[PDB]
Formats: C-alpha cells, sequence, structure tokens
C-alpha cells in the first residue's frame, strides 16, 4: 500500500495546478479518497472527498466550487485540480484513503504529501484544551478536547478519530470511533469519552510517540480538525 | 477370527447396548415436562427481508456479534448482510458456483465455503488491501463438501460427502485428524459451545459424537429411520436435535445415550432441511420442505408457532447467539429475519 | 486383524466407566434456570420497541 | 318540406354534407347487443383484473402487455353503457358536452390501445418463437412498463384531438353525439380508423405466419400443446379479421361513394350507415371476446379460475 | 436518517448493480448437465464439442455451460436437486456396454432414475448412444439378445439400434412433459454439436412459450 503524490512547486497567486496521486498495492476503486492540507504552522484541514462510485462529492466551505476533485479508476490515479488559488491555500496537501462499512477503518493510510508555495460557520469546531504538553519516557499523559455538538449518533457510534504526526512524516491513525485501534498500532493506546468530552490515554510512553496529535469529527461535513497537541520528549 | 464369529460378537455387543439403553429409560420427557406451563402461541414477524441473492439460498450462519450474517447460494456469491440496516458489507465472487454450505468465524475475520466441489475456500474479510481474497484451498477431501464450522481462527472442521470427516489446520492446510466412523454420506455438523466435541449427522440414520482432540467416536445414536439432513447442539452442550427426511425431529441427550422426545405430526409429511435452537433452548426452530417453518417447544414437543413467510423450501435456519432474531433462508432467493 | 475390534472394545470399556446421574435430576437441572432467566430472554417475554434494537 | 326529408338529413357539422339519419332500425338491434357485450366484457375483465393481483412475482413483460390490454378492454366496456343509453334514446345525448367528449375520446383511445397492445403481444410471441435468443433482451420489466406507458401516450395523442371540439350538435330535438358523420372531406379521424386496421392486421398476419412456419417445421408432431397454441394463434387472427373487417369494408364503401349517393343526394344510402353501426357493434363484440381468446388460452388460467 | 451509513448504502447499491449484471450474464448462458456410466463415453462427448468439472464452449454466439458429475461418486439423492435449472440433460451410454459385465442394464436403471426424478420433471434429456462403430462389429460377433431375452428380430445394426432406442424411450413415464432427443454418434464432425444446439434451442422455445402462457 503506497500513495505517491506529485504536483507541488511555487506559483504566483491566481494560477492553476492539477495535483495528481498514484495509488498502488490496494483497490483504488473500492476506497474513497480524501484531501487534507497542512499549513506551515497551523494544523490539518480537510479539502474534498470523492466516494468509491465517484458520487456524493463533497467540498469544504473554504474551497467549495473553487476546487474540483476527480478520479480515474481504470488508471488507478487521482487528480485534484485547483483553479484561481489564493494566498490562503499555501499548505502541504495529503491524500487519504477511506472505506465505509461496519467495522471499517477509514483514514488508516496517509500519503507522504507534497509542498505547495505561493509567492506574496455551520460546522463542528474542535476546541483543543492544550496545544503543547511536556512528556518523559515511561510516563502517562492524557489529551482532551471539546466539541460544540455531541458526536454520539442515535446508532450508538461516536465519530471521533485520532491522528499522530511524527516529525518528518504524515499522520497515522491510532483510534477510530474512540473504541478501536488501527492495524499496526500498539495495544497500549486507549481512548474513551462521554460523547462530548474526550480523553486519549497513552500508557508506557515510548520515544516513537513524539509528534503532534490531531483530532477528527465525521458526524457532519466538513471534516473539521483541531488545533493539534504537540508532545516534547 | 472368522467373519461369522465377528458378526456374532457384534450382535452380542449390540444386545448389550440395547440392555444398557433400556436400563436407563426411567421415564419419557413428556410426563416429566408436563409439570411446566406450555410456551403458548409464538407470533413472529418479518422485520427485515433480504433480496440481494438472485439464486436459491442453501446455507447461512450468524456471527458472534449477532449483527452480521453470511449467506450462500448457487449464484456463486457470498454476501455479508448487516441485519439491522440490510446493507451488503461484502460480496465474494465464488470460484465454484455449486455451494451448499458456509460458515462464519467466531472472531469474524474469516469465512468458509464448500459444496459440490471438494475444495474448501477460506476468505480473509479483514485484509489490508480491502478486497476479499482466498486464503487457502483445502482440497484433501474426495467427496462433495456438506458442512463447515469454525473451531477457531486456525482450526476448521468440515464434513464431506464421502464417509470421512476431516479436521483442518489453517496454518498448514492439512488434515490434522480424520474421522471415518460414519458409513454413509455425512450431511451436517454442529460444534458444542465449549468447542471440544461435535456431532455429525449422516445419511445412514446414524448420529455419532466425535472428539476434536482425541479423534474417535464417543457415542452413537440410531433413533432415525432415514437420512439425517440437519443437526444442532443444545445451548448447554449436553444435547442435540436431529432433522431427517422422515418428517420427524428427535432430541438426543449425551448422558442418557438415547432419544428423549420425538417431534412429528400427521399433516407434516415432508422432510427437515435445517434445525436450530434458541438461546435458552426452549424453542426449537426446524426447517421443512413445505413453504413454512415450524417452531417446536423442545420440552413439551408442540408446534409453538409457524413462519409462513416463504414460498419455497426452507434450506437453512439460523439463530443469533444472543437470541435477538432468527434468520430463515429459502430457495426463493429471499432471506428474512424473524423475532 | 482383530486390533481394529480391540480398539472398539477398549472404547466401550471407557464408555462403561461414566458415573451417570438419574434422568429426573438431570431433567430438573434444566428447570430453575429458565424461571430465573425468564425476564432475561427477549423472546420468551415481549420486548418494548423502545428497547428493541430491531424496531423500524 | 323542400326536398322531402332530405332537408333534415343534411346537417353541415363543420363541413358540408353531414348525413346522420333518423328513425331507422338501429333501436331494435343495437341496445340488446350492447347490453350483452357490456355484461360479458364486465365479468371477464373483472375476473382477469382480480387474478392479475395474485401473481406479482411471475409478472413480466408479456403479462404487462396482457394487463394493459385488459385495462383497455375494461375501459371500453365501462364506456359501453353510455352508448347503450344514447341508442335507446336514439341519438339524443341526455348528458352534457363534457360527458360526450370524454365518452368519444375514451372509446377511440381504448379501441386503438387494445389493437396496439394485441399487436405488440403478437410481435412478442413472434420474437419468442422465431428468435428465442433475441427475446431475452426484452425481459426487463422496467423496459416493458416504459414501453407500455409510451404506447398509452401515443394512443392518447392520436385520439386527444377529439376533445378539442364542441361536439353535441342538435337536430330536431335530438343532440347528435357521433364522431362519424359522413363528412364531405377525408377527415383524418377516418383515415386513422382505416390504418389502425390495415397496419396491425398485416403485422398480426406476418407474425402468425412466421410462428406457424417455425413451429410446424420443427416441433408440431412432438406434443399436443404445440397444436393447441397453433390453433389459438390462428383463432386470434381469425377473430380479429372476421370482427374488424366489416367496419373497414363499409367505410371503404362510404369513401368510394364520394361522387353520388354519398354526397349531393341521400335517402337511398341509409343501409350503408345502418350496417356501419352494426359493424361497430361487432367491433365491440370482438373487444369483449378478446379476454376469452387471450387469457383463458393459457392452461394455468383455468387453474386460477378453479381456485378462485 | 444516516450520516456515514449513506456511504454503506451506496456501496450496497453498487454491489446490487454488479449482482444484477452477473445475474443477467448467467441467465443468458445455457446450462447443460452431463450424465452416463463410463468415463470414455463422456470424454469422447466432451472432446467432440476432483468433483465438479466445468466445460465452457461457445457455439453460434451462444455460450454453453456443461457440468461433469461422474467424478463425484456420491449419492445423487443429496445433490441432484442442485441441477433443477438445467435447461437440458445429456445422457451418454455406449452401445457396446451390452456385452460387458450387464452394463447396459445399469445404464437403463440410471436413465430410469434420472428421467423419473421429481426434480427433473420439466427438464428434457438428450440421449447419446456412443460407440456406434464398435456396436457395428459387436452385432456381427455377439447377438443383441444376450441382455434382452424378449428381443426377437434381425441381427442388423439398424434393427438393433432402433430396438435399443425404443427400450430407452419407453422408460420415460412422463411422456407428456419430457422429450428425449436420441442420437447416434461415434466420431461425428460438427454434427453432434449441431444436434445438441438444436435440442437446446427447442427446449428454449418450449420454455419461452410456457412463460408466455401458450403452453
Ligand atoms: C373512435 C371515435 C370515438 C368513438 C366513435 N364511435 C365508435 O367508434 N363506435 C360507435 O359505435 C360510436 N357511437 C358514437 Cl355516438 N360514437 C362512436
Amino acid at each position: 500500500v503506497q500513495l505517491v503524490e506529485s504536483g507541488g512547486g511555487l506559483v504566483q497567486p491566481g494560477g492553476s495546478r492539477k495535483l495528481s496521486c498514484s495509488a498502488s498495492g490496494f483497490a483504488f476503486s473500492s476506497f474513497g479518497m480524501h484531501w487534507v492540507r497542512q499549513a506551515p504552522e497551523k494544523g490539518l484541514e480537510w479539502v474534498a472527498y470523492i466516494s468509491s462510485g465517484s458520487g456524493t462529492i463533497y467540498y469544504a466551505d473554504t474551497v467549495k466550487g473553487r476546487f474540483t476533485i476527480s478520479r480515474d479508476d481504470p488508471k488507478n490515479t487521482l487528480f485534484l485540480q485547483m483553479t484561481s488559488l489564493r494566498s490562503e491555500d499555501t499548505a502541504m496537501y495529503y491524500c487519504v484513503r477511506s472505506i465505509y462499512y461496519y467495522g471499517s477503518s477509514p483514514f488508516d493510510f496517509w500519503g507522504q504529501g507534497t509542498t505547495l508555495t505561493v509567492s506574496a460557520s455551520a460546522d463542528i469546531v474542535m476546541t483543543q484544551a492544550t496545544s503543547s504538553v511536556p512528556v518523559t519516557p515511561g510516563e502517562s499523559v492524557s489529551i482532551s478536547c471539546r466539541s460544540s455538538k455531541s458526536l454520539l449518533h442515535s446508532n450508538g457510534n461516536t465519530y471521533l478519530y485520532w491522528f499522530l504526526q511524527r516529525p518528518g512524516q504524515s499522520p497515522q491513525l491510532l483510534i477510530y470511533r474512540m473504541s478501536n485501534l488501527a492495524s499496526g498500532v500498539p495495544d497500549r493506546f486507549s481512548g474513551s469519552g462521554s460523547g462530548t468530552a474526550f480523553t486519549l490515554t497513552i500508557s508506557r510512553l515510548e520515544a516513537e510517540d513524539v509528534g503532534v496529535y490531531y483530532c477528527m469529527q465525521h458526524l457532519e461535513y466538513p471534516l473539521t480538525f483541531g488545533a493539534g497537541t504537540k508532545l516534547e520528549l | 477370527s472368522e467373519l461369522d464369529q465377528l458378526r456374532q460378537e457384534a450382535e452380542q455387543l449390540k444386545n448389550q447396548i440395547r440392555d444398557a439403553r433400556k436400563a436407563c429409560a426411567d421415564a419419557t420427557l413428556s410426563q416429566i415436562t408436563n409439570n411446566i406451563d406450555p410456551v403458548g402461541r409464538i407470533q413472529m414477524r418479518t422485520r427485515r427481508t433480504l433480496r440481494g441473492h438472485l439464486a436459491k439460498i442453501y446455507a447461512m450462519h450468524w456471527g458472534t456479534d449477532s449483527r452480521l450474517l453470511v449467506s450462500a447460494s448457487q449464484d456463486g456469491k457470498l454476501i455479508i448482510w448487516d441485519s439491522y440496516t440490510t446493507n451488503k458489507v461484502h460480496a465474494i465472487p465464488l470460484r465454484s458456483s455449486w455451494v451448499m454450505t458456509c460458515a462464519y468465524a467466531p472472531s469474524g475475520n474469516y469465512v468458509a465455503c464448500g459444496g459440490l466441489d471438494n475444495i474448501c475456500s477460506i476468505y480473509n474479510l479483514k485484509t489490508r488491501e480491502g478486497n476479499v481474497r482466498v486464503s487457502r484451498e483445502l482440497a484433501g477431501h474426495t467427496g462433495y463438501l456438506s458442512c463447515c464450522r469454525f473451531l477457531d481462527d486456525n482450526q476448521i472442521v468440515t464434513s464431506s460427502g464421502d464417509t470421512t470427516c476431516a479436521l483442518w489446520d489453517i496454518e498448514t492446510g492439512q488434515q490434522t485428524t480424520t474421522f471415518t466412523g460414519h458409513t454413509g454420506d455425512v450431511m451436517s455438523l454442529s460444534l458444542a459451545p465449549d468447542t471440544r466435541l461435535f456431532v455429525s449427522g449422516a445419511c445412514d440414520a446414524s448420529a455419532k459424537l466425535w472428539d476434536v482432540r482425541e479423534g474417535m467416536c464417543r457415542q452413537t445414536f440410531t433413533g432415525h429411520e432415514s437420512d439425517i439432513n440437519a443437526i444442532c447442539f443444545f445451548p448447554n452442550g449436553n444435547a442435540f436435535a436431529t432433522g431427517s427426511d422422515d418428517a420427524t425431529c428427535r432430541l438426543f441427550d449425551l448422558r442418557a445415550d438415547q432419544e428423549l422426545m420425538t417431534y412429528s405430526h400427521d399433516n407434516i409429511i415432508c422432510g427437515i432441511t435445517s434445525v436450530s435452537f434458541s438461546k435458552s433452548g426452549r424453542l426449537l426452530l426446524a426447517g421443512y420442505d413445505d413453504f413454512n417453518c415450524n417452531v417446536w417447544d423442545a420440552l413439551k414437543a408442540d408446534r409453538a408457532g409457524v413462519l409462513a413467510g416463504h414460498d419455497n423450501r426452507v434450506s437453512c435456519l439460523g439463530v443469533t447467539d444472543d437470541g435477538m432474531a432468527v434468520a430463515t433462508g429459502s430457495w426463493d432467493s429471499f432471506l428474512k429475519i424473524w423475532n | 486383524s482383530i486390533a481394529q475390534a480391540r480398539k472398539l472394545v477398549e472404547q466401550l470399556k471407557m464408555e462403561a466407566n461414566i458415573d451417570r446421574i438419574k434422568v429426573s435430576k438431570a431433567a430438573a437441572d434444566l428447570m430453575a434456570y429458565c424461571e430465573a432467566h425468564a425476564k432475561e430472554d427477549p423472546l420468551l417475554t415481549p420486548v418494548p420497541a423502545s428497547e428493541n434494537p430491531f424496531r423500524e | 318540406m323542400n326536398r322531402h326529408h332530405l332537408q333534415d338529413h343534411f346537417l353541415e357539422i363543420d363541413k358540408k354534407n353531414c348525413c346522420v339519419f333518423r328513425d331507422d332500425f338501429i333501436v331494435k338491434v343495437l341496445p340488446p347487443v350492447l347490453g350483452l357485450e357490456f355484461i360479458f366484457g364486465l365479468l371477464g375483465n373483472g375476473l382477469a383484473l382480480w387474478i392479475f393481483c395474485f401473481h406479482l412475482k411471475s409478472w413480466k413483460s408479456s403479462r404487462i402487455f396482457l394487463f394493459n390490454l385488459a385495462v383497455a378492454d375494461f375501459l371500453l366496456i365501462i364506456c359501453l353503457p353510455f352508448l347503450m343509453d344514447n341508442y335507446v334514446r336514439r341519438w339524443d345525448w341526455k348528458f352534457g358536452d363534457i360527458p360526450c367528449r370524454l365518452m368519444l375520446f375514451m372509446l377511440a383511445m381504448n379501441r386503438q390501445g387494445s389493437i396496439i397492445f394485441l399487436t405488440v403481444v403478437a410481435v412478442d410471441r413472434y420474437f419468442r418463437v422465431v428468435h428465442p435468443h433475441h427475446a431475452l433482451n426484452k425481459i426487463s420489466n422496467r423496459t416493458a412498463a416504459i414501453i407500455s406507458c409510451l404506447l398509452w401516450g401515443i394512443t392518447i395523442g392520436l385520439t386527444v384531438h377529439l376533445l378539442k371540439k364542441k361536439m353535441p350538435i342538435q337536430n330536431g330535438g335530438a343532440n347528435l353525439c357521433s364522431s362519424f358523420s359522413i363528412c364531405h372531406t377525408f377527415q383524418w379521424h377516418e383515415a386513422m380508423f382505416l390504418l389502425e386496421f390495415f397496419l396491425p392486421l398485416g403485422i398480426i398476419l406476418f407474425c402468425s405466419a412466421r410462428i406457424i412456419w417455425s413451429l410446424r417445421q420443427r416441433q408440431m408432431d412432438r406434443h399436443a400443446k404445440i397444436k393447441r397454441a397453433i390453433t389459438f394463434i390462428m383463432v386470434v387472427a381469425i377473430v380479429f379479421v372476421i370482427c374488424f373487417l366489416p367496419s373497414v369494408v363499409v367505410r371503404i364503401r362510404i369513401f368510394w361513394l364520394l361522387h353520388t349517393s354519398g354526397t349531393q343526394n341521400c335517402e337511398v344510402y341509409r343501409s350503408v350507415d345502418l350496417a356501419f353501426f352494426i359493424t361497430l357493434s361487432f367491433t365491440y363484440m370482438n373487444s369483449m371476446l378478446d379476454p376469452v381468446v387471450y387469457y383463458f388460452s393459457s392452461p394455468s388460467f383455468p387453474n386460477f379460475f378453479s381456485t378462485l | 436518517l444516516s450520516a456515514e451509513d449513506k456511504a454503506a448504502v451506496e456501496r450496497s447499491k453498487m454491489i446490487d448493480r454488479n449482482l444484477r449484471e452477473d445475474g443477467e450474464k448467467a441467465a443468458r448462458e445455457v446450462k447443460l448437465l452431463l450424465l452416463g456410466a463410463g468415463e470414455s463415453g463422456k470424454n469422447t462427448i466432451v472432446k467432440q464439442m476432483t468433483g465438479i468439472v466445468e466445460t465452457h464452449f461457445t457455439f453460434k454466439d451462444l455460450h454453453f455451460k456443461m457440468f461433469d458429475v461422474g467424478a463425484q461418486r456420491s449419492e445423487r439423492k443429496k445433490w441432484i436437486h442442485c441441477f433443477e435449472g438445467v435447461t437440458a440433460i445429456i445422457f451418454c451410454v455406449a452401445l457396446s456396454d451390452y456385452d460387458l459385465v450387464n452394463r447396459m442394464h445399469a445404464s437403463m436403471k440410471l436413465f430410469d432414475s434420472i428421467c423419473n426424478n421429481k426434480w427433473f420433471t420439466d427438464t428434457s434429456i438428450i440421449l447419446f448412444l456412443n460407440k456406434k462403430d464398435l456396436f457395428e462389429e459387436k452385432i456381427k460377433k455377439s447377438p443383441l439378445t444376450i441382455c434382452y431375452p424378449e428381443y426377437a428380430g434381425s441381427n442388423t445394426y439398424e434393427e438393433a439400434a432402433a430396438y435399443i432406442q425404443c427400450q430407452f424411450e419407453d422408460l420415460n413415464k412422463r411422456k407428456d412433459t419430457k422429450e428425449i432427443y436420441t442420437h447416434f454418434t461415434c466420431s461425428t464432425d460438427t454434427k453432434n454439436v449441431q444436434f445438441v444446439f438444436d435440442a437446446v434451442t427447442d427446449v428454449i422455445i418450449k420454455n419461452n412459450l410456457k412463460d408466455c402462457g401458450l403452453f
């Protein structure tokens, strides 16, 4: 499973570029795609989502209409076309795969991403309690966050995901639906919540856990993201 | 010794078995169960109906979570059904379309398939690529596969159409233990709750209990007069019910070593295709060749209720682990949920 | 060869050793569990649609 | 009276030379025949519709077209008693303009739709027999429903023009109610009436001949049901001909009488219109005989009738 | 209402569309069942075109599916019902079996069992009498009356073959519903497949007429 992306560079404001990604090692057609952007200093932010059947295409409010997302299942390649991009668009874009079914693990794999540089309401808000917390090996730290609207759906599933951005690499999913650990994640990770207040527990902290932890809500679009909490060793 | 002497010895042992069986016949189930109140009329409705399949359905199995079920049909597709929402979680394109059995792993990671083709196919539902593919092809059997049941994520026991029943290892894909006690075709299997013993029904009207580890026959029951199509374990694991084409169902007890009660009726002249028990074991739901399903009280042996929501043969009959609902497949290509 | 029948004879001998219990007590041991769990069975006693996870 | 009673026969509906007659044999013949036809068609269509609601699972394109034909026949027989009431009063429409407009439009639409649907059924049988493999391309139930809706739309469109005309013209205490008026011009309605028999008759004959050849070349001797199907297929065309042809013949006679005895003079042409109306009664006779010929043909329909 | 279950519903709808396409493809294909004692005759029949063996061949823009059940060696009563939907059944019996050890009687018993089966009430049977060339010499050497004491007629290929054909045909109790298409074949070139195609087309015509209600 690999996701190679290209189409970065430096462009003056008002230009247009078409980001492209090549998907290999997995069934691209069966997996829905997502686009997420990293500001140089801010946190991740969702961009667009195209489903497996190329339908139900959604765009974030800040990019609605201006950007379009298309896919070519026979070619196993994804194209994101940007038109009349502004200065606020300067960010590093990641492509994220997703599959939707009972027991699924959406946003499990994240691409490396590409750098993009430009020369000079009605959504759930992730209110992260803390932006940075010191940690030491062998210690335990709890990360908590606030949500404007409870994510506890009538079906009993709360739409809360956790992501870890180690320095120099893309985010990795750790817990999805606050009760299931992603494949390859050590069992020491654990999460719990009451539907509006959430806490992430990391027992037996290991040096590989250094990074910035980001949250996700999937109850209603757009998939707004939190500020991000950075742990320093 | 000479063959006639061996036959005389076998007859003497059979007479001894008869004497032992009669000695334990203290009373019949009817007179002892007369003290309990009748279950009464049981009314069930088709909360959910599944129309995904396009051919005749033949086997199905409920998952441990009591949410997902796997169904098999001759169209060559295995569909994982979300009972609450009727969504199709997966659709497995079977290599061989002649499938008459299927199973669901206790952990839900793997499923089983089999039928006319002797090869058994195991599929990985939780693969990284996201597309279900064949894990192993167990082709050690010579006859047509009849039933399959998961003992664990690494061990599976399947009964073939030949006289031999085999226990398979997923890690190595070889027959760890082979059971050859049955003389005729083996139709269906049923794992005990403790996953230590299992009963196998055969077309020679003989039901035999097998030891998974020891690997030899432990008990034999011969109360039926025809082929035993279906068999299922009692929830407590100390008894099992047998379905046969002779339009009668018999409940056997492992301790008594004899049938306790017979479920039969005059109008019911058709055979039995599937049998299952409720969580508490009070209700015995058994399929029938006619266009209906009958609910039998395991204790009083009376028709508690009838499910007439089918127009063809009721091939399979599955009950959730928690007893929340009952699924009844049939040849009409429609799977219905009753509760 | 008679070893095949000797195995069956040995298995019968093992069978005879079971310490059996009266069927009446064996049957009664099944009762007293349904009555205690009578309210725990969603099928024996009707379940309100509000608490039922199958309501439309 | 000037020119005897001919001064009243001449009517000038919208064009000249309209010549509906008065005081003739129609009263003695038409009402009883219309009543018997209405009763028979009513009971037959009722039973057909009642059993049509019992085989949804086996409900397919051929049965879709058959049900459409049943609906058309039921509508026509339901419209029959209005014509019976008109004929007992002998061309005096008691009801208003809108009821007459609706009755004429429904009559035309229903008869044309019935003919179209039976022609399509014959075409379907021809496709199934002569081209068994090609027939599998049309089993789509949704496609069959769309085709039936399109056929209904065409039938309505060719007959809707009857609505846009103030019909109930009055003659001597009797309010005429007829679309056929022996006009002095080739009004499109009669040309449509003629083609509605010319084209479907040829299509039915071609399909029946092809089915006859294909079945008799390869399977006739094998088993009797083939003989039964052949006989009933021939009977369908025979009934269609012997019932619809007389109307076409009398109307062709009327058109051929474009020079004299149909225009510029009357009182010697009464018999032509008199027989034309009996031919229309025969068309209704065929309309009500359609479900006996079609629905009771299948060996399963007797079983359904016995069960109900 | 749904928030993420809508994606699951869309996936289910796509799966249903794929299932419908596969069902249409399966319905277009015609299914044939192969039966008969002796592997040699069935092998010859297959060439003239571990459990179930499936052979796929297209003739005149029609895809034919043939199923092999001889290798199973199991009780038919438990799996014969799986072949309810077969449009036609091909039965292969070698005419030379009459002199080998009784085999013709076994073939007749199998044909009687298959033809009178409740599941195959409305399925036609195609009877292929294999090894006509060997039968030519066997008649000249061994008389036909060995296995048929009631037989009484000229010892010629025509008469003996006709007698065998009638003997096999009379076993069909359901003469009104079933139709047996007997044929002679040893090494026919592009003649056997024509016969099987014609029989399958006649069966398709019968099924279509039954569906339309005329039958
Ligand atoms: C097809 C045009 C509408 C109906 C025309 N029509 C008919 O076709 N047969 C009649 O007997 C009749 N009587 C009256 Cl009044 N109109 C009649």
